[PDB]
């Protein structure tokens, strides 16, 4: 592409190049490093490390890129992504949660008190709690797992199933009435 | 390259 280009040279040995588009590269004497300043404000800087650190004027974020491919992008709102070569994502956002969005199209946030929770793509979800319970969310009810190995299932229509540990099964219509025990 | 990058989005 670019011909009509324009080169000095610092006393240094390095060289400053200026391109007809605005664009201003700085080469050091070694050639082993560049600033790369472009006209709409944004820098490019390669560094010692191996580190790309790349500044976005507009959006002002920062996106930093790695030797293993990691890509690591800082927001102005405080809010950090890792972008992973297999497709992964770690987004940490301003108060701290990290929600990770797998290839799959599964999601996981860990929460600032250490519970988790999985969005799966089919679209219900699993809590886990430090306590050990779990909670299973689909689209046709809420069930809860304790430790204990208690059980307790509320569907969309209301009606609450618990199944004790030993194996016994109380179901309950809406109002709270037993309408099945497995005794 | 020459160009700058396209303006990133972050995560809703």
């Amino acid at each position: 592409q670019s011909d009509s280009k324009i080169e000095k040279m610092l006393p240094d040995g390095g060289r400053l190049v200026v391109f007809p588009n605005g664009t201003r590269k700085e080469l050091s004497a070694d050639g082993q490093t560049v600033k790369v300043m472009f006209f709409n404000g944004d820098v490019k800087h390669t560094m010692p490390d191996q580190r790309v650190i790349y500044y976005y004027a507009e959006a002002q974020t920062t996106h930093i890129t790695y030797p293993d491919g990691m890509e690591v992008l800082q927001f102005p709102n405080n809010q950090t992504e890792k972008h992973f070569p297999d497709g992964r994502k770690e987004i940490t956002f301003p108060d701290q949660t990290v929600k990770t969005l797998h290839p799959d199209g599964r999601e996981e946030s860990v929460l600032t008190d250490g519970t988790i929770i999985q969005l799966n793509p089919d679209g219900s979800k699993v809590i886990q709690f430090n306590t050990g319970q779990r909670e299973i969310h689909t689209a046709d009810f809420k069930r809860r797992e304790y430790p204990d190995g208690t059980v307790k299932t509320v569907y969309s229509d209301g009606r609450q199933e618990t199944q004790y540990p030993t194996g016994r099964v109380r179901l309950k219509d809406p109002q709270g009435k037993v309408i099945m025990d497995t005794k | 390259d020459l160009s700058p990058r396209p303006s990133p989005n972050p995560h809703p």
